[PDB]
RNA sequence: AAAAUGACA
RNA sequence: AGGACCGAACCGACUAAUGUUGAAAAAUUAGCGGAUGACUUGUGGCUGGGGGUGAAAGGCCAAUCAAACCGGGAGAUAGCU
RNA sequence: GCUCGCCGGAAGACCAAGGGUUCCUGUCCAACGUUAAUCGGGGCAGGGUGAGUCGACCCCUAAGGCGAGGCCGAAAGGCGUAGUCGAUGGGAAACAGGUUAAUAUUCCUGUACUUGGUGUUACUGCGAAGGGGGGACGGAGAAGGCUAUGUUGGCCGGGCGACGGUUGUCCCGGUUUAAGCGUGUAGGCUGGUUUUCCAGGCAAAUCCGGAAAAUCAAGGCUGAGGCGUGAUGACGAGGCACUACGGUGCUGAAGCAACAAAUGCCCUGCUUCCAGGAAAAGCCUCUAAGCAUCAGGUAACAUCAAAUCGUACCCCAAACCGACACAGGUGGUCAGGUAGAGAAUACCAAGGCGCUUGAGAGAACUCGGGUGAAGGAACUAGGCAAAAUGGUGCCGUAACUUCGGGAGAAGGCACGCUGAUAUGUAGGUGAGGUCCCUCGCGGAUGGAGCUGAAAUCAGUCGAAGAUACCAGCUGGCUGCAACUGUUUAUUAAAAACACAGCACUGUGCAAACACGAAAGUGGACGUAUACGGUGUGACGCCUGCCCGGUGCCGGGAGGUUAAU
RNA sequence: AAUUCCUUGUCGGGUAAGUUCCGACCUGCACGAAUGGCGUAAUGAUGGCCAGGCUGUCUCCACCCGAGACUCAGUGAAAU
RNA sequence: GGGAGGGCGCUUACCACUUUGUGAUUCAUGACUGGGGUGAAGUCGUAACAAGGUAACCGUAGGGGAACCUGCGGUUGGAU
RNA sequence: CGCGGGGUUGAGCAGCCUGGUAGCUCGUCGGGCUCAUAACCCGAAGAUCGUCGGUCAAAUCCGGCCCCCGCAACCA
């Protein structure tokens, strides 16, 4: 059975990557919420 | 030539092909080809605006010369060719000076005929000259609307336009649709009538024949659910509604023209 | 203008 | 030549049995339909919620769809338990 | 360690995606392992990934994203030009053998190859954001020539049989060699060379393009495979001693021919068809401005540089996606023997495994299977399930029909082995000679050897010769749907949806329609033989009457009627 | 009749017996002409009925080979 | 001593009864149904024979309770 | 067995609509044209409003009785 999560590093960084957040104002308020919360690793970027 | 295929398979019974031996069966002239990318009916927003488009066969657009802005310079037809972008076959034209181009092929043009454009050209099929010089009552095609535009009337396969009257600086044209327009007399019009007249007499025969032309299936309204289409609903084929487009506008009779800017050039509406 | 029909012996 | 025939890979899911605190949050076994096409598959893109897409079932949109998920209005309101 | 059993188009070997030390040694069994464990993909400590040629990086682009100015928009912001990014595509080069516990086209041995800088020499007009060529492209099909590879014969080395024979038409093993360089074949493409002229390729042009004249019947391009060289080299069965008893150390014979043969190569070829089958750069060439000393261009010689990142390990699974060491899911490449049409199926080689609880007994009952007396659907909602047919060749085959079908209709007959025809035929392949040769990888003649169907006659064994796996049940009447297809992932695969066909209706191009407060885009780089909406659903014979109602269209007199 | 309530309408065929099936009648509660009428060769994991072959589906169960169930040693759940 | 040859028997080939599977042709029979014929003062009309009161007829198509009507082309075997 | 429309000279259909007023067509009867029948012309009769009951008065208002014609009898 084909499951929902089929990994792909390239597809992950183009969508939820750091430069994907910074490119849009909504995606820039996303980072500010994480920084205010104090999260260890900001977006996804291993 | 119309050829009806022998029924050797359930799905080839009703196939009627149109075959033309004169068409060149090699490859199109390379320096007159471009890249033609399909869309599937999507626009900037990525949403479908026109339905039933997608799939088919890859095609390559050929730069056809519609303006015909080469006065004098007699030219010879080299070969007839099949154009996937249009409904009428094209013709490769080699001008005397050595330049090659493409034109639409009138029904009376062979491989080796001679054409020439300009205001001094002879009155023969394939010549282009303004309707100021074209004699009244003639049958023409590739009619221009504005001087130098390129041509927008009678460009499909087998159509023609009749020059009815010449009122001063204007010319009245009877079109295929039945309308009678008025155009400026200074517009060009390639003389003759477009070829490939047997284009009607061709039945695709099977679903795949339509599918490999970029025509997706269409679904009737009465099968739809009431959310998806105004017809919708029903316990076993109930209609009880006035026929309408999916967006509520009434079809089957309702006129939908409103221009108020080109009405000055309409003499008698289609009927 | 309308003007149909009449067993056999 | 064939949206031609029989039949493997490949795709799909018509019948029966088992399994129903399963080996498996839809599978195994024995049979079954297509198998040069309107086929099938790898990689990368586009379409965003009263919206997308739909060979049209109200189907699919991350095990969730007659209106997704997350946070906020919000300790919404409950003549009812 | 010796037996046994399983897979063998996989349960073998190599990658990509993905994972991140799981790889290799030493050590430990508290926890993890559905049991114990001395073992592990577990804990601990140490070791291991070596590149001018493999990839990444890099040059160029597709879908597409971002987008200086710009257009539009209450604010955020939307679209888009110049450009710049974006592989799943195009662009230079390395192969054998050896070596580690773990790496190797990376280390060593041998032999090569590509693009740049600088220098010397010899000639020389070089010169671009621009022009031209080329890169550069579909589906089916058909043979022809080869190779991978296999079988057999020859040669070499070894053996003389645990029990009847086995010095022979006897048994076992080996018989390998690359990249590169040279020759250029089977084949496939185009006629070539010279002179003159010009409305084209925005400028220019010696290049493409176009028009003539003369000349010669030839040239040029592409091209698998084969043959030399690399290679008096490496490899090689085995023989020789220590055995750290794991292997290491030493030497090394033959190393050919015939036949069969691909889905692989010539093939980006040829034939044919309609649904008419990417872009740019590298590369070749042409000139502009500019320089005619230069600078730069071509050829040979010498030297230098080729940086940085990945390189272990699993990759159809115990290491990836499924909460698990889960009967599930995952793209590409390789394809041995026998029987077989075959990648099906049966047994095997290389290679890998026996699936992480076992030992007993042989009750009911459940699951998976084998056989059955007589009857043969009597069971039941229903022949559900089981049973049955099943291959090649030949004879033969109805009603109906759109003349294609129905049809594998139905129903039958032959099928092993031996010998002869023929000490193996028909056919295929083709060696010695033999002649000619534009003299070469040449053209006939030539039939040694190798290979090998199919059919008849006679005989023979069995109860049974398509013997095992594999492998149609068949007819008759009828409704719906013309047909091939699609649908409720996860209780409905159908009579439902679609479909080619028909009709109504709108749409004259800045088209109707649709997405958007707008700019703008799809429609379409299409133009009424076109496009959108609606209903019906092949084909045949057809489609009657009603405009009173509700809608649509046309009319413009008269009544009623808004803002101002 | 995919439409017919009365209805298992009536007649005929097939069966020893046929509410289903095929043919006909017309008394169409409440068929009908592109929300198409009537036919139709081929096709169908489509609905209904019939016949040949075949058999554990059945009269009516009997025997046998494996995996569990049962005993021993180890580890060791769940609903309520 | 036996030999040659024959016979009994076994086997092969040809073939008649017989059993299958498909058709072809012909004779009876069949719910219902098309047309034809005869028959009694039946019902509806009056198509034709006179210019039969719209001249008749021929081929074809459409329509209608029935004779028939109309369209299209053709004939005189039509009266004044 | 709940709710409805209707019963009118021989047949079909109005008049019940806010209570006094019974009409149309066909048909029947007697005369008339014709040899005669149809067709046509001229004239007449024909019902007390299904029945049984309840305001000056009832086909009309009301109730029961009789008949016919319709609709609905549903969710499990
Ligand atoms: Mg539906
Ligand atoms: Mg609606
Ligand atoms: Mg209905
Ligand atoms: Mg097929
Ligand atoms: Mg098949
Ligand atoms: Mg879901
Ligand atoms: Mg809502
Ligand atoms: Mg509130
Ligand atoms: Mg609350
Ligand atoms: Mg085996
Ligand atoms: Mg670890
Ligand atoms: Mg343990
Ligand atoms: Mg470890
Ligand atoms: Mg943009
Ligand atoms: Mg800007
Ligand atoms: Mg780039
Ligand atoms: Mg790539
Ligand atoms: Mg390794
Ligand atoms: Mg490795
Ligand atoms: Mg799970
Ligand atoms: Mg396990
Ligand atoms: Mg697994
Ligand atoms: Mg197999
Ligand atoms: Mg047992
Ligand atoms: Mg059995
Ligand atoms: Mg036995
Ligand atoms: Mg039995
Ligand atoms: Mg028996
Ligand atoms: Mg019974
Ligand atoms: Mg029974
Ligand atoms: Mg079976
Ligand atoms: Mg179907
Ligand atoms: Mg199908
Ligand atoms: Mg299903
Ligand atoms: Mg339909
Ligand atoms: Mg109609
Ligand atoms: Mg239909
Ligand atoms: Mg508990
Ligand atoms: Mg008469
Ligand atoms: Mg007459």
């Amino acid at each position: 059975m084909k499951r929902t999560f089929q990994p792909s590093v390239l597809k992950r960084n183009r969508s939820h990557g750091f430069r994907a957040r910074m490119a849009t104002k909504n995606g820039r308020q996303v980072l500010a919420r994480r920084r205010a919360k104090g999260r260890a690793r900001l977006t996804v970027s291993k | 030539a119309v050829v009806k295929c022998k029924p050797t398979s359930p799905g080839r019974r009703h196939v009627v092909k149109v075959v033309n031996p004169e068409l060149h069966k090699g490859k199109p002239f390379a320096p007159l080809l471009e890249k033609n990318s399909k869309s599937g009916g999507r626009n900037n927003n990525g949403r479908i605006t026109t339905r039933h488009i997608g799939g088919g066969h890859k095609q390559a657009y050929r730069i056809v010369d519609f303006k015909r802005n080469k006065d004098g310079i007699p030219a010879v037809v080299e070969r007839l060719e099949y154009d996937p972008n249009r409904s009428a076959n094209i013709a490769l034209v080699l001008y005397k000076d050595g330049e090659r181009r493409y034109i639409l092929a009138p029904k009376g043009l062979k491989a080796g005929d001679q054409i020439q454009s300009g205001v001094d050209a002879a009155i023969k099929p394939g010549n282009t000259l303004p309707m100021r010089n074209i004699p009244v009552g003639s049958t023409v095609h590739n009619v221009e609307m504005k001087p130098g535009k390129g041509g927008q009337l009678a460009r499909s396969a087998g159509t023609y336009v009749q020059i009815v009257a010449r009122d001063g600086a204007y010319v009245t044209l009877r079109l295929r649709s039945g309308e009678m327009r008025k155009v400026e007399a200074d517009c060009r019009a390639t003389l003759g009538e477009v070829g490939n007249a047997e284009h009607m007499l061709r039945v695709l025969g099977k679903a795949g024949a339509a599918r490999w032309r970029g025509v997706r299936p269409t679904v009737r309204g009465t099968a739809m659910n009431p959310v998806d289409h105004p017809h919708g609903g029903g316990e076993g084929r109930n209609f009880g509604k006035h026929p309408v487009t999916p967006w509520g506008v009434q079809t089957k009779g309702k006129k939908t023209r409103s221009n108020k800017r080109t009405d000055k050039f309409i003499v008698r509406r289609r009927s």
